[PDB]
């Protein structure tokens, strides 16, 4: 009945935000190492390594973003009732 | 098509034509060059060998002492302060100095070794 | 209906046969190919 | 019982592919390490009479 | 269903002994001293030599460049031999799987039963041991547990996957039974061709993780 | 109960796109940390290296998108109920 | 009861599709990253460098599409029943 | 009743710290990763690599932070119940 | 009683193919890294750069193909029933 | 009933450690990585590379000990009963 | 009973055969990377680069098939009953 | 029952088999990419380089049959019964 | 009923374990790949190398060591109980 589809929700939030955490984690980390081994080899170029910088983190930080959107959505509006 | 090496040592031009394939050891490791390749600057190691392949005849084999290496659109560059081809270095004289204690002697005896197919 | 990861008698069994396959070949191959070569 | 013919037609299929890549190649190889070393010997026996 | 490794047996010195996994073993020795009694009549010096003098001589200096690359062949030479069996005493141990006999089949290899290399990784250890004891009686001490881990997981290691690594043809072979045989044959093929490979590199690892382990057990 | 069939869409969809944030976080890290440092090597290409970047980010956020899709119908649809 | 088994096709067919989006997402990346700095090093090169890309990512897509027409083998036809 | 959701709880928000922590350890690791070799490249310039270094962990930590939040928002405030 | 064994030999075959899917794609792409890399430094050693590469990716479907036909023992063919 | 809060309990803290494992773990890897790399460069250099070395490892190692800590109030406390 | 342990059976069982595919698949990745660069910086290297390549899958795919064998040993021959 | 304890052992024993061959398989190959690639600039290294690589795999096997030692510990002696 | 505390503790220890053992396995592979690579480029360093590297192991290590104690912690002496 309802308790079966709580712990369910529950769950699958969890998931949703862990696989959120993962992505963005190591996608922010693989993409920062290639802005700090620029900004070591060529210091000067800073001011234009933020630009495509900020585009990943973009497509990154929406994986993320949207994932937890949609675990709202699982866990205070639990679409199946 | 096929690849340009010029070998010029520091006072002669030491060989120049045309080659299928470029081996050679720069200080990070062995390398070979094929008809393209990226343009590359390196040095070569201590007492290099550098093997020459052509089309319709043998390996050519040439101990070089000093050189640096620079592959572009054209073709190989090699520099050199001594370049000795194969069909002219001496054996004994070549390995009675490979465990000399000085260094570049020691270097040049260890390029006239490679170059001739011992070591 | 019984395990097969349990070891066997047939240990001392294949031990005996490779033992005299690695007798006959220090006997008869190795030194005959190595001073061959 | 087909599994019997099974087992066989996917013995004869790899057995024609073995005849079509693995065994030209390494009689080949075989062959060129035989010819190497036969005129190697040949050449010793230049030698010695020269 | 698909059967598990089971075997026939029977009783010679009070504990059992499987029936198969023994003829299977048995061939290849057969075969092994076979081609090296063929070998050893047809070896030729001065004139152009034989497929299986090339052969055998190709493995030896290669077994060669590796233990004298690990230890001098002048201190240990016993390890050169010691390595090719190994090597070509277990090679054909696989290749006669290749061949179609099952209808259940008691022509899997020798490997397909735990106790083979169990058997032949035990007596590596026990050799590699007196080897260490001959010359005198890791790197860091602190790592004695690992290194401890090291006299066990040797043994274990080189045994394990030499059983994994067979034990799983030994199951394929079976599973594409359970198709049609109309079209189970080319699976059944790429498999077949993928065991020779998997059987030789095996083979070669094992062989080369021996030397090697000879080579740490004689240090200094 | 017919309610777990609810759970098992929430639980078995929230994988879907928990996979799906790996995919993106990562794939487009791993891609940004070569325009991140092709633009740090030679500046002036950073108008040639937004054709390959925006092919294997084109790639990869359909692998995230499709997957999304899917969620939707495993927790707004549940095909099998 | 039959729900146990629904639900079970549900959960299996997510993880169908998660180690697949995990694969492409991934694979994808780690490819083109090795495109782009190619192009970023020589930009002659991206008439060439498409000849190896396009069979990885082949190689690597299709490692994804099977587990797609799995899935819905999995949601759509429910095998074990 | 009540106890399955709080085991849904105790799970499902278990991941959460999982996920995160799996983010947070190998990012900060691979963005290090840069700062270590940077400063073992040029010494000089240490001061400067702590500006984009301080940047990406921060990203970083927040995938950590925001998952930390949530994991108490199911273990302590559980939503559905 | 059978579905729960269905249930139990449907998540098995979901995870065999999951974890089929993240290393047949993640070797691919790893290998078309090298690939796509070394076909970019000598355009002439493509022709020789295939038997590097078609041995691993070789070696990789190994791994795949036979997740693969377990999946189907799983599935088509289940052990206990 | 109480048992099956703790089995959730249980998974939850089983969860939370092997996170933190494989962050701990991987992350102190790819750092020290870096860490053998500079020092096999430039011999001297160690003295000034444990600077930023034990900054990385200092965040790496809080996300593994937060974990331990929590996993703790996990089972020998838990937070609902 | 004895259903539910079928089911841990093909359950665990195929958990051995996903861990198995990803460690087997990306390790014959990330040597096989490294057989293809060799290959690709010294074109007549071949000959040699088998020794050190077909000793590094050898280990690789030992932790791979291993875990197939010991998933028979769950799969069909189930220690526990 | 018992059973429910048999199965908790050929999950998570089955867990422990994974865990390892994702440690194993790819730890064997970050660190056989090393050997290869050492192989492929310096051949004469060769003899050397099974120094240090031997050390590392002496390490990461062990971390494998550990688990494979109590994995057996968990099938065939599962302490709590 | 104790059963399933016995299932939550073996399940527990397996997660334990299993993320012990992948966050072990990768860190030794990952440091010894940099040991590998230092000694096969400053082959006189091999002596120094082994400060920096009994380091990272060292920690790497530890992770692993205390999972290990805490699964034996949760296999024979359950927390909770
Ligand atoms: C729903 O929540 C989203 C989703 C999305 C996307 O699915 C991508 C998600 N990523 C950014 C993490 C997006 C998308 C789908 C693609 C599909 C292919 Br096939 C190829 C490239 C694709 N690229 C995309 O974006 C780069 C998309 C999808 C639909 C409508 C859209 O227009 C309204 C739209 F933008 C973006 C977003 O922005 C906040 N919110
Ligand atoms: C909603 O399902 C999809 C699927 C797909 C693809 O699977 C690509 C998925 N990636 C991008 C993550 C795609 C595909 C399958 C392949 C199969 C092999 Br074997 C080899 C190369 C392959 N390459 C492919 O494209 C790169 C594909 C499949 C079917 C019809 C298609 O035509 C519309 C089609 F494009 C794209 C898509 O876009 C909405 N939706
Ligand atoms: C629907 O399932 C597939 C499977 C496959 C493959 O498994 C490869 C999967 N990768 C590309 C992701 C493939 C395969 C198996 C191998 C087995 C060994 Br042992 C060694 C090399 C191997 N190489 C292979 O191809 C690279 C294969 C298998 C069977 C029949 C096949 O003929 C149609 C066939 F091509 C392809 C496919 O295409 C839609 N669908
Ligand atoms: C709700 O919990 C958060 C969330 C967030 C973010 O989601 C980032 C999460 N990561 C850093 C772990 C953030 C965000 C959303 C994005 C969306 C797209 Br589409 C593209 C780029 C995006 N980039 C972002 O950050 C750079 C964000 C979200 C909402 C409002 C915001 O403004 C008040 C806002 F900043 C931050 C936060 O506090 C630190 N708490
Ligand atoms: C209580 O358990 C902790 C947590 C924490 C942190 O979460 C870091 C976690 N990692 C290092 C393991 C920490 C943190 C949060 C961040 C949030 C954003 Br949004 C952006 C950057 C952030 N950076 C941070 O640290 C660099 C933090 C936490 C709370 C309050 C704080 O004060 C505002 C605060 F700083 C540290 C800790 O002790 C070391 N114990
Ligand atoms: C069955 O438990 C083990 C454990 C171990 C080790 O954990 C190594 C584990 N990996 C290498 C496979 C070992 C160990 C513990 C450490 C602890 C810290 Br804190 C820091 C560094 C550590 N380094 C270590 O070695 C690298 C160890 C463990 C316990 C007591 C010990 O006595 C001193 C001991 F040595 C080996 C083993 O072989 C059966 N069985
Ligand atoms: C009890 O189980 C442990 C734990 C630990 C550590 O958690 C390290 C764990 N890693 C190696 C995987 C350790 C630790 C906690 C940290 C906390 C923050 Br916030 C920031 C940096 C931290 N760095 C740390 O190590 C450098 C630690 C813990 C407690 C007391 C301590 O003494 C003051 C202490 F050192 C070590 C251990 O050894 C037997 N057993």
């Amino acid at each position: 009945m309802d308790p079966t589809i709580a712990a369910g929700a529950l769950i699958g939030g969890g998931l949703i935000m862990a696989g959120g955490a993962i992505g963005a984690g190591i996608g922010d980390g693989v993409a920062g190492n290639a802005l700090i081994s620029g900004v070591a080899r060529q210091p000067e170029a800073q001011g234009r390594l933020f630009t495509p910088f900020f585009i990943t983190v973009g497509l990154v930080e929406a994986a993320y973003f949207i994932n937890l959107a949609f675990m709202a959505l699982f866990v205070f509006a639990t679409p199946v009732k | 098509a096929e690849l340009n090496v010029e070998i010029v040592a520091v006072d002669r031009n030491i060989w120049s034509g045309t080659a299928k394939f470029l081996f050679t050891r720069t200080t990070v490791g062995e390398i070979g060059i094929l008809p393209r390749h990226i343009p590359l600057v390196a040095q070569l190691v201590d007492d290099a060998m550098v093997r020459v392949e052509r089309e319709g005849e043998k390996d050519l084999r040439i101990a070089v002492d000093g050189g640096f290496l620079s592959v572009t659109e054209e073709g190989v560059s090699i520099l050199a302060e001594s370049a000795e081809f194969e069909s002219e270095i001496d054996e004994a004289a070549a390995k009675q100095d490979s465990e000399s204690d000085d260094p570049r002697i020691a270097a040049r005896g260890r390029a006239r070794l490679r170059a001739v197919g011992a070591i | 209906s019984s395990n097969f990861l349990i070891p066997n008698g047939t240990f001392f069994v294949v031990l005996a046969i490779f033992l005299v396959v690695l007798a006959v070949i220090g006997t008869f191959v190795v030194p005959p190919i190595l001073k061959v070569l | 019982m087909s599994t019997f013919i099974g087992q066989l037609f996917g013995f004869a299929v790899i057995v024609y592919l073995v005849w079509r890549f693995i065994v030209p190649l390494v009689g080949r190889l075989m062959s060129a390490r035989q010819d190497t070393v036969r005129q190697q010997l040949a050449d010793a026996a230049a030698a010695a009479d020269r | 269903q698909i059967e598990v490794g089971e075997h026939h047996t029977a009783t010679w010195l009070g504990m059992t002994v499987n029936t198969d996994t023994v003829l299977s073993t048995a061939i290849a020795g057969l075969i092994v001293i076979a081609l090296a009694f063929y070998l050893r009549a047809k070896v030729t010096s001065t004139d152009v030599p034989g497929g299986v003098q090339l052969f055998f001589e190709a493995i030896t200096i290669q077994m060669r460049n590796q233990v004298e690359s690990a230890i001098g062949m002048r201190i240990a030479p016993f390890v050169l031999p010691l390595a090719v069996t190994i090597f070509v005493f277990i090679l054909i141990s696989n290749w006669l799987a290749v061949l179609p006999v099952q209808y259940t089949e008691l022509l899997k290899s020798a490997a397909a039963d735990i106790n083979y290399v169990l058997a032949l990784a035990l007596f590596v250890f026990v050799c590699y041991h007196t080897a260490g004891i001959w010359r005198r009686g890791g790197h860091v001490t602190l790592l004695a547990p690992i290194n401890l881990v090291e006299e066990v997981a040797k043994p274990i290691s080189l045994s394990l996957r030499l059983f994994g690594n067979i034990f799983a043809g030994g199951i394929l072979v079976a599973l594409i039974a359970l198709f049609p045989p109309y079209i189970m044959w080319a699976p059944n093929a790429i498999w077949k061709a993928f065991d020779l490979f998997v059987g030789a590199i095996q083979a070669f690892i094992f062989a080369l993780l021996t030397i090697l382990y000879f080579s740490q057990a004689m240090e200094l």
